[PDB]
C-alpha cells in the first residue's frame, strides 16, 4: 500500500 | 476530487492539520496488532461484535488520528500515530480500512476497524495513508535492507 501495509 | 480540493488535503497532512467523515466502528481484542492479515480478520470482529460504529469525523493531522463521533462529541481512538501500530486498508475492496494499536493505553493488542463514510478511497485512504508520511517522510521505517 504505502506505509502501514509495508514500512 | 482531481487537482482543487485533493490538492489542499494531500497538504493539509503535510502540516499536520486534516480531517475527513467517517464511520469509525470500534475495537476489538488481538494477539498481534502489529501486522496486516490481521485487520482484514478484525473488522469482521468489528461487526459479529457489538461495536456499534460511530458518526462524525477522523480528525487527522499527520501525528495521532483522533476519531470522534458528531453526537456524543467523544474522543474514541486518542493514540498518538508515531506510537500507534499504524493503519493498513483491509484490501480496497469496497473502502474498508483498520487500524491497530500495541496496548499502550488500550489495555492489549486492540485492533481497529473503520470504514470510510463518503466511501470512495479518497478521503480517509489517502489522507490517513499521509498522516504516516509526516512521521516517517524520509521512511525510517526499517522493514527492508535500505542501502
Amino acid at each position: 500500500a504505502y506505509i502501514g501495509p509495508y514500512l | 476530487s482531481k487537482p482543487h480540493q485533493w490538492q489542499a488535503d494531500e497538504e493539509a497532512v503535510r502540516s499536520a492539520t486534516c480531517s475527513f467523515s467517517v464511520k469509525y466502528l470500534g475495537c476489538v481484542e488481538v494477539f498481534e496488532s502489529r501486522g496486516m492479515q490481521v485487520c482484514e480478520e478484525a473488522l469482521k470482529v468489528l461487526r459479529q461484535s457489538r461495536r456499534r460504529p460511530v458518526r462524525g469525523l477522523l480528525h487527522v493531522s499527520g501525528d495521532g488520528l483522533r476519531v470522534v463521533d458528531d453526537e456524543t462529541k467523544g474522543l474514541i481512538v486518542d493514540q498518538t500515530i508515531e506510537k500507534v501500530s499504524f493503519c493498513a486498508p483491509d484490501r480496497n475492496h469496497e473502502r474498508g480500512f483498520s487500524y491497530i494499536c500495541r496496548d499502550g493505553t488500550t489495555r492489549r493488542w486492540m485492533c481497529h476497524g473503520f470504514l470510510a463514510c463518503k466511501d470512495s478511497g479518497e478521503r480517509l485512504s489517502h489522507a490517513v495513508g499521509c498522516a504516516f508520511a509526516v512521521c516517517l517522510e524520509r521512511k525510517q521505517r526499517r522493514t527492508r535492507a535500505a542501502a
